DNA sequence: AGCTGGT
DNA sequence: ACATGTGTGCTAAGCGCACCTAATTTCCTGACGGCAATCCTTACCAGCT
């Protein structure tokens, strides 16, 4: 539930543990797969969800699976950009933050038609990230004039990178 | 709209000496003189009879003033953020191109009654730059409704639009 | 008990306060641009002011042994001192610590030079550093102490190092829309070349307005952490209307001197505290009679006369001062003749807020 | 005969619970549940508490409903930090909650029109503070609108209701998605294999014990039966003002009262009067009052003229009696006399 | 019988309520970003301070209270801050500080409150005019103190313009009203804007009880005609106060 | 000891100081526009006087 | 003799 | 914000401009400073109630 300097609060995570069921036991197959998890640190029970992904068993690519397995680097990544500067540790935008839940939750709804990669894909997943990215733009730059207009454009270039880890 | 279209055509009628009297009052209001507002009160009062629809009456002493001081002439197509931003392209992005652009940004934070000078600047650069034409129709009934946002960031991406391309 | 210190200051064309780029702060005060100085720099000139040093008694530094190292002539002890620091809790030459200076500098030093321990040695430096409240510029501005957890030792604990801040400065708010200025500037060669060019062509922002400063007291705060005594919460008190109505902030002033003065006090008696923001939602656009000082004066007034009216708190009326100079500028020009003290000094309205204080005068206190 | 009233859920914001909340992660689901409904039809009845789980839970228990997506709202999350022992000691408890911004929803209610006639006079004048399954999330809208009807399918009450407008141009949602419930067509069916669970279905209310359900997906493009709404009603205030009145009928009669009222006079500089100044606009005028206006001369209203067309226009006038604006009257008409040109009109 | 506390309230620029990042809190309505403090932050200001209490069956039968979201009537407007700590002792160099980044936000916001005639009844306490007495207290209570917030550093504690209280007992909150976000026109304030939107909506709905309306000298009218909106264009601190008390008795 | 001189000077008209594009450097004081001077022009013609030869002795040069 | 704040 | 207060009695028509014109070089800053905590335990143990 804390966003600190390497986490931001997205959503279920669902998206990390294929690397290790989807390459070493059961890999691709038929069947409705279902997915549980109990995050905790230490002696603190934090949440419970559960996720009913589609599969079938169309083989996999390894490294775009990979890029799945860890999704929260690359939103943290994201989010931890300022909105000008380069210093390490600032909190950077903090409505990004605020708007990334509905966006997982918009693109995890077909979470296994991403994962067998058909039609869709990381480049046209965060293409339903821009409309809520525009609304915050629009509250982040309040100006009529063509500089404001320009970070707004460029604030709405913003995408989660991905990383080969 | 049928009624600025006039405005702006006895505008152009307008011999020598009236607009030398209209020079003369660059920055001063319609009343310490005498003749600036008889001839403003000659060019303002009889559109309002003929047509339902006519300008804000401070709109028209400013553009007229302004008309007077650098003397365009009248072409569909024209506006300001299009000529502007042509102009920007003919710079060096590096040092030259912040300086003129921010002295367009100026004006979409002011009110009607303070621009004449912030125009007059940017007219100037377009004198400067030879420009001969000015939608003197399409500036007047854009600014007369300046206070509504979405003209203001309509003219602003019209300057996005000329720029880009 | 607390007491309200408004101004209105209108400012030649200067930079007092610029972000890391460079231009004059700005807010969106009432969905327009207004001009802002920062809270926490008129805090800072106000410190550093030039009657403050009767008072001037909070140190922030991080280089505290290079203090403990500058008085002591022969006995070298700048690595020892930094070893009792580090595991005092900060970890490096370490973060910023506040205290007071004279307290620190003879004490510390004896505390620290005697050969008698290292860990508490460290120990009773840290209690030395947190007990150090004997300061009212710390009672004025607040102060907390976090040390690490981690660089430190089991045995080396910290007392409550809770002090409150006595005083809420306002960020300075124009009474209007900004018009943020930009200053073309070169930097000349001194000796001659074949380009005849500049040495430096460079940036700088400028703003003129008329901002709205605001400050506000909490003497009983003020008292509750300046112990049981009340002469130096008078003196503090003094000094800083002193020091708030003679000094400005210190920022480019050796190249924008505009060192113009409030034109405009109102002080309120009162338990529950207003900023005057509000009189001026409506943005100040001048007329060709009077001034920008005249109409913000005027919007402030009309202001004042339906938060005393529609707002008002007959039960602990308003003490609402002024300092017209001989009447130069007059609050009710239409109806507002509410101004109960209206003055044209300002030793006159010190006198008068620390004896509505209680049983002191303008001398006799200026002595602790 | 109405056997189902239409709901009207929509506020700024609102949460129906989902099943995935036990620790401090506390979420929501994209739908009005039935226990996020029958909390507001009990809270509408006035009782809460324990008196819920009998007679009123399962007196409705036996009925099937649906609902509608007016608009998507989307996910939004709020930072909550619970000060435990603070206003135990001062360990700050932690939390994070999920709110659904913006959306609008119809649920629809059927099958007899007795307990929907009872529930017709439950949403506009009985209460117990109803808000929108979130105690601190008002309903912006009256929920008693869209009055009930007979419509005998699930599908024709749901889109037999107009669908409204906020302003002129604003984005519509074409297909409007339907949760509908299970219907035993025949005894023995089994579910259709896309009808997902959702649990929302108690059988006690304090502490909360559940039943699950079947919910099947549903479909509504406008067009067949649902369509927009007159919006009307100017979200656009612009402090209103007449102007430019030369005569209708009543300016003829109304300048001649003050012409010779005082005396067929000037005022300020007494003389033969020709024309009527207006001070006070407070309206313009189509129908003046006696006491406003102020009979003038030619050459003082064109000073009054001078002052008014410079600087502000505003609606605040000239008012020549108190004695402020006196000098620059004077001085206009000075330079009225000294600088007229006649022949060059006015 | 309910009692709605429809309140504008400006803000002098300052942060008040601050998510895990230090930025102001927002809300999604109408198609835009909207600034927010949280209910509970409002709702915990009106408690513990003792200004207020001069209140244990109303803020806890568990509690009586509806408190909404700030809704802003605009667009948010986060701003950024740069502070930089000096060092104060001569050093080799300048600058010593945290050197970090604060952030604020100046907004008008809207808000909406629920008493029902139970709610209070049974509230109780130990009077019967208690149930009046304590509403009394809230009316102006409810806009007697700011939260709390950086006000060491960012003093902001301007007081409200324009407050309506009505006694309709459909419980519907008038944040309709601002499905567009105010705009500003030169002429009018961005307070008086909001006004005349909220005025706007009032003159609908109706169509298909009463309007006890606040304007501390009546500054602010409820519609520029002789039809007023509301029709009790008055106010003055707690003549409102017991207008309520025997409006309810 | 702080040593202040405030000096009333009416010029004619003139161009001495200017912006990029060439205009006289225009500040907003009270509202409105009023023509202004840069402190580090007076500042330079100080130091590059008629009687601060004797008084010179600084170069801040890059050469 | 147990309890509670610290390790 | 022309009309309307005529009061012996207040004209009026023809006429209103074209063209050459707007330049460049170069000059543009380095460094130092960037927060700590606290939001489930290797849990029993001894200061003392
Ligand atoms: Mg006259």
């Amino acid at each position: 539930l804390m966003s600190n300097d390497r986490y931001t609060f997205a959503d279920r995570d669902w998206y990390s543990p294929l690397f290790s069921y989807l390459h070493a036991e059961g890999n691709s197959r038929q069947g409705k797969l279902w997915l549980v998890g109990f995050a905790s640190d230490k002696a603190k029970s934090i949440d419970i969800w559960d996720k009913i992904i589609e599969l079938e068993g169309t083989d996999t690519n390894d490294e775009l699976l990979a890029q799945l397995a860890n999704r929260a680097t690359a939103l943290n990544a994201m989010r931890k950009k300022p909105l000008r500067g380069d210093f390490k540790k600032s909190v950077g935008t903090p409505q990004i933050a605020d708007i990334i839940p509905h966006a997982e939750n918009r693109i995890a709804i077909n979470a296994g038609k991403m994962t067998e990669n058909r039609g869709y894909s990381w480049q046209d997943a965060d293409t339903e990230y821009g409309e809520l990215l525009t609304k915050v733009a629009y509250s982040l730059e309040p100006a009529q004039t063509v500089d404001a207009r320009l970070k707004r454009g460029n604030f709405i270039s913003r995408k989660p990178w991905p990383i080969i880890p | 709209n049928r009624g600025t279209v006039d405005f702006i055509a006895s505008l152009e009628n307008l011999k020598e000496g009236d607009l030398g009297i209209l020079r003369k009052l660059r920055g001063a209001r319609l009343d310490e003189k005498l003749p600036g507002f008889d001839l403003f009160s000659a060019l303002w009062w009889p559109l309002r009879q003929k047509n339902q629809r006519a300008p804000k009456r401070e709109v028209a002493w400013l553009i007229a003033k302004l008309f007077a001081e650098f003397r365009f002439e009248q072409r569909e197509g024209a506006t300001l953020p299009i000529l502007m931003g042509g102009i920007c392209r003919k710079l060096e992005p590096k040092k030259e191109l912040p300086r003129v652009l921010a002295r367009f940004d100026q004006l979409a934070s002011l009110d009607i009654m303070q621009m004449e000078e912030p125009l007059s600047v940017i007219m100037g650069i377009l004198r400067k730059h030879q420009q001969v034409c000015l939608d003197w129709v399409g500036l007047t009934d854009v600014l007369s409704f300046w206070e509504q946002e979405p003209v203001k960031r309509e003219w602003s991406d019209s300057f996005i639009k000329a720029y880009k391309i | 008990m607390l007491i309200e210190i408004h101004m209105i200051q209108n400012h030649s064309p200067a930079n007092l306060n610029r972000d890391d780029l460079g231009a004059p702060k700005t807010c969106y005060f009432g969905g327009v641009l207004r001009s802002r100085i920062s809270s926490q720099c008129i805090k800072r000139s106000i410190r550093t002011s030039n009657d403050f040093k009767a008072l001037l008694g909070g140190v922030r530094t991080r280089r505290l042994a290079d203090l403990i190292q500058q008085e002591a002539g022969e006995t070298e002890c700048w690595k020892k001192a930094q070893e009792i620091l580090n595991k005092c809790g900060f970890k490096n030459t370490k973060m910023l610590v506040f205290m007071s200076k004279d307290k620190i500098k003879d004490l510390a030093r004896i505390v620290l030079d005697n050969s008698l321990g290292l860990t508490e040695a460290a120990q009773q430096v840290a209690n030395v550093i947190a007990q150090a409240t004997l300061a009212p510029d710390i009672a004025l501005c607040g102060r907390m102490l976090e040390p690490n957890d981690k660089d430190k030792d089991k045995k080396v604990k910290w007392s409550n190092t809770t002090v409150e801040a006595a005083l809420q400065v306002a960020h300075a708010i124009s009474t209007h829309i900004a018009r943020p200025e930009i200053d073309y500037f070169v930097a000349a060669d001194d000796v001659p070349g074949e380009d005849a060019g500049a040495g430096h062509i460079g940036e700088s922002m400028f703003a003129s307005a008329c901002f709205y400063k605001y400050f506000s007291i909490d003497w009983e705060q003020l008292v509750k952490n300046l112990k049981g005594d009340t002469n130096l919460a008078a003196h503090t008190v003094g000094a800083f209307l002193l020091a708030a109505a003679k000094t400005n902030p210190s920022g480019k002033q050796n190249s924008f001197a505009a060192h113009n003065y409030p034109d405009g006090i109102l002080v309120e008696f009162k338990n529950s505290p207003i900023s005057y923001a509000n009189a001026f939602v409506r943005p100040v656009s001048v007329v060709k009679e009077s001034d920008l000082v005249e109409q913000s004066i005027g919007q402030l007034s009309n202001y004042v006369n339906d938060i005393r009216l529609g707002y008002y708190d007959e039960q602990s009326p308003v003490i609402g001062f002024w300092f017209s100079p001989n009447n130069r500028y007059p609050l009710g020009y239409k109806h507002s003749k509410l101004a109960s003290r209206n003055i044209g000094n300002l030793n006159e309205l010190v006198g008068a807020v620390l004896d509505y204080i209680g049983g002191f005068k303008w001398e006799e206190v200026q002595k602790s | 005969p109405p056997n189902t009233l239409f709901l009207r859920l929509e506020g700024a914001l609102q949460s129906w619970g989902s099943n995935e909340a036990k620790f401090a992660l506390r979420r929501t689901a994209d739908a009005p549940t039935k226990s996020g409904v029958l909390g507001l039809l009990c809270a509408a009845m006035g009782i809460g508490r324990a008196e819920a789980a009998d007679s009123w839970l399962p007196k409705l228990a036996n009925l099937r409903m649906g609902v509608r997506i007016d608009r998507p709202g989307i996910r939004w999350w709020d930072f909550h930090t619970v000060g435990a022992g603070q206003r135990t000691r001062a360990e700050t408890l932690l939390s994070r909650r999920e709110y659904l911004a913006d959306a609008s929803f119809l649920v629809a209610l059927q099958g007899e029109p007795e307990l929907v006639a009872k529930l017709s006079a439950a949403l506009a004048k009985p209460v117990w503070a109803i808000y929108l399954g979130r105690k601190s999330c008002p309903p912006s809208r009256p929920v008693c609108e869209h009055p009930p009807g007979f419509y005998n399918t699930l599908e024709e009450a749901l889109s037999a209701v107009p669908l409204q407008k906020r302003w002129h141009n604003e984005p519509l949602p074409q297909i409007l998605p339907c949760v509908m419930d299970w219907i035993p067509g025949y005894d023995g069916e089994h579910a259709p294999d896309d009808a997902e669970i959702h649990y929302d279905l108690p059988v006690s209310f304090q502490p909360p014990r559940h039943l699950p359900r079947f919910v099947i997906r549903r479909e509504l493009v406008v067009g067949e039966d649902v369509q927009v709404s007159r919006e009307t009603g100017t979200s656009v205030w612009r402090p209103k003002g007449t102007r430019a009145d030369y005569n209708n009928s009543e300016y003829k009669k109304v300048r001649a009262e003050r012409l010779v009222m005082d005396h067929a006079a000037c005022m300020v500089c007494k003389a033969p009067a020709t024309t009527v100044q207006h001070v006070n606009y407070r309206r313009a005028g189509g129908k003046e009052i006696p006491e406003d206006l102020r009979a003038l001369c030619r050459l003082c209203a064109d000073a009054c003229t001078m002052l008014e067309y410079g600087s502000g226009m505003t609606t605040n006038r000239i008012d020549p009696c108190d004695p402020i604006w006196r000098e620059r009257i004077l001085a206009k008409r000075k330079e009225i006399v000294e600088f007229r040109s006649r022949g060059q009109r006015f």
